[PDB]
């Protein structure tokens, strides 16, 4: 498949090189965000008109 | 300005013949390259590198 034919003769040949898949998806970010205190602003205890 | 050497002087006649009498042997030196490294290259990996 490499040479595009269907005989081959004697010697070595350099095909494709091998590298296993990469199958999964990561992503990573700092869980150092924190949540924005808006419970100020939905649990206050009284609104504004 | 460069110097092409030190400006010798040949003495030349017709009748005089200047032949040596001691000699000298002498193990000079010559380098040569023969062959330079052996590369390849994939060209998947290199183009679209995964
Ligand atoms: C060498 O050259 C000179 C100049 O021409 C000449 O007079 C002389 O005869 C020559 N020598 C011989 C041996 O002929
Ligand atoms: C020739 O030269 C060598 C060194 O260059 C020296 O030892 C030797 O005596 C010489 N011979 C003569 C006959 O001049």
């Amino acid at each position: 498949c490499t040479l595009k034919s269907f005989t081959v003769e004697k010697g070595i040949y350099q095909t494709s090189n091998f590298r296993v898949q990469p199958t999964e998806s990561i992503v990573r970010f700092p869980n150092i965000t924190n949540l924005c205190p808006f419970d100020e602003v939905f649990n206050a205890t009284r609104f504004a008109s | 300005t460069m110097s092409l050497g030190a400006e010798n002087s040949v003495a030349y006649s017709n009748n005089s013949i200047a032949i040596p009498t001691n000699f000298t042997i002498s193990v000079t030196t010559e380098i040569l390259p023969v062959s330079m490294t052996k590369t390849s290259v994939d060209c998947t990996m290199y183009i679209c590198g995964d």
